[PDB]
Formats: C-alpha cells, structure tokens, sequence
C-alpha cells in the first residue's frame, strides 16, 4: 500500500512551510533584547517567544485548510495552541547531551536555569525537559514532526473554537497522513503513531501549567511591561 | 480585539 | 541678593534626582533591541524611548511637590510631557559637531537619518535638530537644565490635569528658583531666562508633531507591535 | 487603566 497524491501534497506544503519559518542557524536571535544570567532573562525569552509566535503564525497560514476557517477560529486555535507549537518546534534545537536548547554560542544556549530567571519554577520546568527528551527520542522524520505540529494546531478541543466539526475534519485528514506515512516510510514505527498522540496529551498539561505561571506574571505590571504586544495578545484573555 | 493577530493573519 | 535655604534645597534634590536617573556613559543601551540601519530602527528607538520614560518617571517622583499630587494628575502630567522631557534630557548627548546624539560607538550614534527608519519624516525631524542646537547653545548649567525639565513637567496646561491651580503654584516656585539662580550665579545670563521659557513653547510644537506621527504609527499593528507596553500606555490615549 | 504607570509611580 502507499500514499495518495493528496496526502503527498499535504506533506510537501507542511515541510516547505516549516522550512520557510524555521532557521536552523538561529541567526535572528541577535535582534532580541540580549539575555542576562528580578527575572533577568524575561526580556530575552519574551522576545524569543514573540519571534516564535510570528513563526508559528506563518506556518499555520500554510497548513492546508486553515486559511479557510474563520478569522475568529484561526485566532482561537492560535491562542490556545501557540505555547504548544513553540514547545514542539523547539525540539529541533534541543540537545539531549546538555539537556538544553542550543541556539548559538554561550549566550543562546538555553538551560533549565535560565527559564527560572524568567518567572518559571523548576518543579514546573521538569515536565518540559522530560517532554523534550521523550520527543527527541522518537527520532521523528521531518514529515512526522511537521505533521505533529499541524495536528496539534488543529485540535477541535480548544476554548473559543466555533466550527469544531470542520476543525475536527481537518485534523483527522492530517492524522491519516501521519498514520499512513509512518506505515509506508517508517521502519520500526508500528507503535510510533500512538506515542506521538500521547505527546499531544502531555502538551495539554504543559500548556495548562504555563497558563498558571504566565497568569501570575501578567498581573504584575513591573513584569508584564517586559513582555511584547504580541505575547500579551496571544496569551492574554481579552478573547 | 486581537488587532495584531488579525493583521498577521493577512 | 542671594538664594534662600529653600530654593537651594530644591536645586539639590533636582540635580541629585537627575544624576540618579541619567548615565553619561549610556552603558544600559546594550540591553535594547540592537539598532539596524520597514522601519528597521523602530525596535531600538522604541526601547530607547521606553527606557527614557522610566527614567523621566524616576526623576519626576523626586521633583519636590510632585509626589503629593494625585495619582491621576501625576499620570496626566507624565503622559502629556514625557516626549518633551525626553527631548530636553537628550540635549546632554547631542553633539553640535556631528548634529547627532552620541550615546556610544557607531551603533549608538543617532543621526537624523536613523529616526526616519523609525516612522518619522525629515521635514519634521528638522525642528527637533534646530531645537537641540538652540538649546545646546544656551550652554545651561546643570542646575538650569534640571530646573527646565521640572518646569516643563509641571506645566498646568496639559490635557487631563485636574488641580491646575496646585500644579500652577508648584511650577511658579520652580520658575522663581530658575530666575533667581540665573541672576545670582549666571554671568551674562540677563536674557537667558526668557530664552529658556521660549524653549518650552518650541517643545509644545515638537510634542504636537510627535503625536500626529506617532498616531499613524500606533494605528498600524505591524508597527505598534514593535513598541513596548510602557510606550503604548504613555503615548496611548486610553487616558 | 495605566496599570504600568500607577505601578512605576509606587
Ligand atoms: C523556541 C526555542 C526554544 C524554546 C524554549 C527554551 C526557553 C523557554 C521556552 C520558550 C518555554 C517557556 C515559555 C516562557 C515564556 C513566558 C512568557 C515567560 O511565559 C515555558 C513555560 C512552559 C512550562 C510548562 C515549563 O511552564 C516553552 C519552549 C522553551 C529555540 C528555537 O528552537 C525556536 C523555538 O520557537
Ligand atoms: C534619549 C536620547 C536621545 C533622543 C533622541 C534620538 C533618537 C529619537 C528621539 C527619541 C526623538 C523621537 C521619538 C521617537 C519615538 C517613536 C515611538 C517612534 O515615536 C522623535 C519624535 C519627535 C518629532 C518632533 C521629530 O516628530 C525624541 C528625542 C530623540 C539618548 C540619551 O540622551 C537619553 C535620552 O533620554
């Protein structure tokens, strides 16, 4: 059995979309407020997260079917999944060696420690690293990693979503491609698909935990003033 | 109002 | 004739306040999003203006009499005069030689050109330089420069001000010190005082012009998203 | 609401 001309074209678009929105050299990071090791890392990570939102948005607009949803549903989907897509795409810079995100020399090597100088506790940063390690081990192909991001972004179960039947349909078609692709092109991945869907569940927990921490942060103006307009909007609840 | 998001979404 | 123990203590506080909020080495500028020469200079100047707002606020809180006004009046005064105080304090880094603000090596040397890569036109940047040149020539003492900033910040004629009689009184006392100081300690400054008050008028024009340019900028989200929470609040009209 | 300003003003 094999993939259809349809599923194949979906993959082409997603992989191209990703390449178009993710620089493996992280050259743009020099434009962020420099890191510093009262939350000395907040200005840098805020800029990093903000830069990522923009990237996740560019990627989403190229997810086939997404541009056709209502503006409102597009926003509802982006708002609730943004933090998860960031965690997923960051796997690409996560090194199991140093248990950190290597995005450059010393300055752009993000260690668990740094995120703490940004308003987050270690008891909560632990599941994140645990997630990154598990995800890294799945040794996903670019096609599976790019599909996993689209699947996550099209979850019908997000607050604020309207046409949850149409989002439901789009996601299923994507889940099919991932399932078919894994079977056809992935030697040894008979149980991979089920592992990937389990990552979606973990992201939910990580998402909920981030909301709580971010909430505290956003109620303190001395801190929220350090965020960027876009982060305040995506993570804000003015929805 | 999500001014930024509407804008970035074209 | 001479200054009173009162006027003298006002001066001590203002000069100290200024020293406490203005670094002549501009060492903090390395924490701003780096300059770049669609408005490539906006992220840097936004951070510069934002950093300055915070400084102007710290200076204001030490202006004797100011901390006693209502929170609302303090905000009304800061909102409407912030841009003017920035223009005044920046005289300290303005070099008549290169007609620019020298705040560092090549990267932090602000030329008329750069401000254009930030949303502003040259036909409007012209009065600014003209103002900086005139102000520089007045060769003010630190006591006169610091007084001029306090006088400007306590102008009763600002939209949103409530107790314009109390702000009126505070400013007069400050205008008296400046007048007395110039007479007692400033050789050759018989007409200086009148020149300084004329600078206040010019700042009004510059302020009004900035509002118009900033307004256009703030209605375009692709651009306003580049500003900082504090700039959006101080220059915003949600007042 | 001027949350930031109120805060920076103590
Ligand atoms: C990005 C990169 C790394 C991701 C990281 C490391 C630094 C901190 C981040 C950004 C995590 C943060 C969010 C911090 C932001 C804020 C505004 C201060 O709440 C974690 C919060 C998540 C938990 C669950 C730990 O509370 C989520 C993903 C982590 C680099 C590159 O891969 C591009 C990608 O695009
Ligand atoms: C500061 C410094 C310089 C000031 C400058 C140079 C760059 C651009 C500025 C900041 C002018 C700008 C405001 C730009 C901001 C924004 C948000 C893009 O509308 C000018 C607008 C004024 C006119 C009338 C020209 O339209 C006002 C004063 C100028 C450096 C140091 O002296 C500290 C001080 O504390």
């Amino acid at each position: 059995h094999m993939l259809s001309d349809e599923q194949m074209q979906i993959i082409n678009s997603l992989v191209e979309a990703h390449h178009k929105t993710y620089d493996d050299s992280y050259s743009d990071f020099v434009r962020f407020r420099p890191p510093v090791r009262r939350l000395s890392m907040l200005p840098h990570l805020a800029d990093l997260v903000s830069y990522s939102i923009q990237k996740v948005i560019g990627f989403a607009k190229m997810i086939p079917g997404f541009r056709d949803l209502t503006a409102e549903d597009q926003i509802a989907l982006l708002k609730s999944s943004a933090i998860e897509i960031i965690m997923l795409r960051s796997n690409q810079s996560f090194s199991l060696e140093d248990m950190s995100w290597s995005c450059g020399g010393p300055d752009f090597k993000y260690c668990i420690n740094d995120v703490t100088k940004a308003g987050h506790t270690l008891e909560l940063l632990e599941p994140l690293v645990k997630f990154q390690v598990g995800l890294k081990k799945l040794k996903l192909h670019e096609e599976e990693h790019v599909l996993l991001m689209a699947i996550c972004l099209l979850s019908p179960d997000r607050p604020g979503v309207q046409d949850h039947v149409r989002i439901e349909a789009l996601q299923d078609r994507l889940c099919d491609v991932l399932q078919a692709y894994i079977r056809i092109q992935h030697p040894g991945g008979r149980l991979l698909y089920a592992k990937m869907i389990q990552k979606l569940a973990d992201l939910r927990s990580l998402n909920e935990e981030h909301s709580k921490q971010y909430r505290s942060l956003s109620f303190q103006p001395e801190h929220s003033m350090q965020l960027t307009p876009l982060v305040l909007e995506v993570f804000g609840s003015e929805v | 109002k999500h001014k930024i998001l509407h804008r970035l979404l074209q």
